[PDB]
């Protein structure tokens, strides 16, 4: 096409999506991660994760406004992932590294995965 | 703006 | 903070967001511009519009799930701007910029007003 | 990948 684009348009969407959940502004789901809860959009959860995009597709998950992660998953892990999913930043460090890459496996966020292996990988 |  | 960032997140976000748009999935509200009908994400609309967040961020107006425009809204105009709140693209053509200015303008998409008042102004 |  002759479609002509802006540069920063994707950038300042997911920032006002991050705002949004800061406000807790039309979140529709809560993540149960052991004693922990986060709220998020549904939405936002399916375009960073395979396994979320998995989960609100099915006919009767899509529905449900309450989602029980696997009890081996880290709530530090699933927040430092939550935080990248609406931001783009990472916040990798040598004390949570571990639990990061199990989280994103676990997730599916390949590209996290991948980091995840490399910065590992660097550090043997 | 760009062409993209 | 020490975070690494992944360059394409925003980019990748905003495509999966128009991959769930293009199958209709989990699309909460319908907006009406006259005969014709566009479906979307509310978190989406309110991110690229400051008409849709005053609208949605409405103790009333958030639960609506159809809004109408005014009937001077053009609905082709709409239709090109929706495109570019889902993709950073925007199908800007001699034939369209006028309505496209107006509905941006009505939308409250000041990036989208800032390039059709150029494009004008360059063919005066 | 990037220091941003
Ligand atoms: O590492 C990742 C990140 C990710 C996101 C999605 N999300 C979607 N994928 C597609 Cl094709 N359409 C719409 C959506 Br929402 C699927 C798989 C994966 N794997
Ligand atoms: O030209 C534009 C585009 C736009 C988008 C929003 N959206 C939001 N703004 C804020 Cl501050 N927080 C969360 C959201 Br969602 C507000 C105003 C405008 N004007
Ligand atoms: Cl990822
Ligand atoms: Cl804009």
């Amino acid at each position: 096409d002759s479609c002509i684009q802006f540069t920063r348009h994707a950038s300042d969407v997911l920032l006002n999506l991050n705002r949004l959940r800061s406000r807790d502004i039309l979140t529709d789901v809560v993540i149960v991660v052991s004693r922990e809860q986060f709220r998020a959009h549904k939405t936002v959860l399916m375009a960073c994760s395979g396994l979320f995009y998995s989960i609100f597709t099915d006919q009767l998950k899509c529905n449900l406004s309450v989602i029980n992660l696997d009890p081996e998953i880290n709530p530090e892990g699933f927040c430092i992932l939550l935080d990248f999913m609406y931001t783009s930043r990472l916040n990798l460090r040598e004390g949570n590294i571990m639990a990061v890459m199990a989280t994103a496996m676990y997730l599916q966020m390949e590209h996290v995965v991948d980091t995840c292996r490399k910065f590992i990988k660097a550090s043997e | 703006w760009v062409i993209p």
